[PDB]
């Protein structure tokens, strides 16, 4: 699983791969780990699909009740704080790396990582899931804050692609969603149009010279690819 | 009488008679001849057949040690095959352990070290064969001769056996800077046909092998069409 959420000026981009895996077999190839809580507050779900779906549905329902009774929009801080309480209360029972991210007119775009402990950290960008570990160095090097909405989406997609190229546990579609003052823009990049994969990267075309014909020289030529030669 | 019974014993003159006597077995053996060219190396050995009814390729005196290298045995063939079997063991340790074709100079020193070991100990006897090591590994075309003593030496050209002296006269007529492997196969075989005793050893053939650019630096018997 690879989930991330970066802030641009107006709002946020959540991005996620689409693979749930029972270890080494892909149970679902097209999961939607970007889970609506309110109109403009989503979470990205890493860990036990059961546990995060259950929390996301519980928190979505509390936020809907809350929004009805205050008769106003919900702040992302509220969604994050509810999600933290639940992820903390049950920290021993559940496996659930969450990123709450969204727009509210008070604080604009906000990102909250709620990792496995039930910490809630407010961040400019958050990484989550098995694939997160690949991106920390990618962000350190290539991420520049104060991106456009369009640049953030392109970057978030390029990020998720870099993670799911190396993480076995991540793969499939890259789902993004931009949350800002405007109507939410979801989009789904299929793997055959991903911004990066190792399979298409020219760096990794020439094969490792592992096989090597039986020769009268220590000169490494290439792989033996024909029994006649 | 006791000075020469075993190879563990120097004589008063400072020499090891059992190793000299093993040497005598090579000098009474069928003539072998070899040539190191730019293109590769060539080994031709006369096989004296005791019987009219042997198969072609019986008592092959020339054996692939590795892709790039081959030993031709002038002397007792069985003893020779123990050296071939060792030269193989060393060639396959080079590829197994050091991931490299064994160099000719190395393979030769290893063959000589082995042959010498058998000259030092009362319990063993010297080998009754001179190995001719032909190789075309990364050190280029190399031709070496380990004798029963273990003494290795590199050669441009070399004759061993009962026509050693006369076969050498004919090898000195060749220019070694100039000649190719394709000429050599001709001239080396021609030399062995010339020096051969027609009345003493009626039944014989000339087994030729090479390892050259032509053969893909692979040590093989040359086809029967080149041999005459």
């Amino acid at each position: 699983t690879t989930i991330l959420a970066v802030s641009y000026n107006g709002g946020v981009v959540l991005a996620a791969d689409s693979r749930t895996s029972s270890g080494t077999y892909v149970v679902n190839r097209a999961s939607n780990k970007l889970t609506k809580l309110t109109k403009k507050i989503y979470c990205c779900r890493s860990g036990s699909a059961a546990d995060t779906q259950a929390l996301a549905e519980r928190v979505s329902n509390y936020l809907g009740s809350y929004q009805t009774d205050i008769g106003a929009g919900v702040n992302v801080a509220t969604a994050a704080n509810l999600f933290q309480k639940m992820c903390y209360m049950n920290r021993w029972n559940i496996s659930a790396g969450i990123i709450v991210a969204g727009y509210d007119p008070i604080n604009g775009g906000s990102v909250y990582s709620i990792p496995s402990g039930g910490s809630c950290v407010k961040l400019d960008y958050a990484l989550g899931g098995s694939g997160s570990i690949f991106l920390y160095s990618f962000f350190d090097a290539n991420y520049k804050p104060g991106m456009s909405k369009s640049e953030c989406v392109a970057f978030c997609q390029r990020a998720v692609a870099h993670a799911y190229s190396r993480d076995g546990s991540s793969g499939g579609l890259i789902r993004t969603i931009t949350l800002d003052a405007d109507e939410p823009e979801d989009q789904t990049i299929p793997w055959n149009r991903s911004p990066y994969c190792m399979e298409k990267d020219p760096k990794y075309v020439t094969q490792a010279t592992q096989n090597q014909p039986f020769s009268s020289s220590a000169k490494i030529t290439g792989n033996r690819m024909s029994s006649t030669g | 009488s006791g000075h020469d019974q075993s190879t563990d014993v120097f004589s008063a003159e400072g020499r090891v008679f059992q190793v000299e006597y093993a040497g005598k077995a090579v000098d009474n053996s069928s003539t072998a001849v070899a040539a190191c060219c730019k293109d590769g190396v060539v080994v031709a050995v006369e096989k004296v057949h005791t019987s009219r009814m042997l198969e072609k390729g019986s008592n092959n005196r020339i054996h692939a040690v590795d892709r790039q290298a081959g030993i031709c045995i002038c002397g007792l063939l069985p003893d020779g095959r123990a050296i071939v079997s060792r030269a193989r063991q060393e060639a396959e340790n080079s590829r197994d352990i050091f991931a490299t074709p064994i160099r000719g100079s190395v393979l030769a020193n290893r063959v000589g070290e082995f042959m010498h070991a058998y000259t030092t100990h009362f319990a063993y006897r010297p080998f009754g064969c001179s190995a001719i090591i032909a190789s075309y590994a990364d050190d280029g075309p190399q031709l070496f001769v380990s004798d029963p003593s273990g003494t290795v030496a590199g050669y441009y050209g070399v004759a061993l056996g009962k026509a050693k002296t006369v076969a050498k006269s004919e090898l000195e007529k060749l220019d070694f800077s100039s000649l190719t492997c394709d000429e050599a196969v001709g001239k080396l075989a021609s030399i062995l046909h010339e020096v051969h005793d027609k009345q003493k050893d009626k039944l014989y053939e000339v087994e030729v092998a090479w390892v050259c650019d032509k053969s893909d630096r692979k040590f093989v018997h040359v086809p029967a069409d080149m041999v005459p």
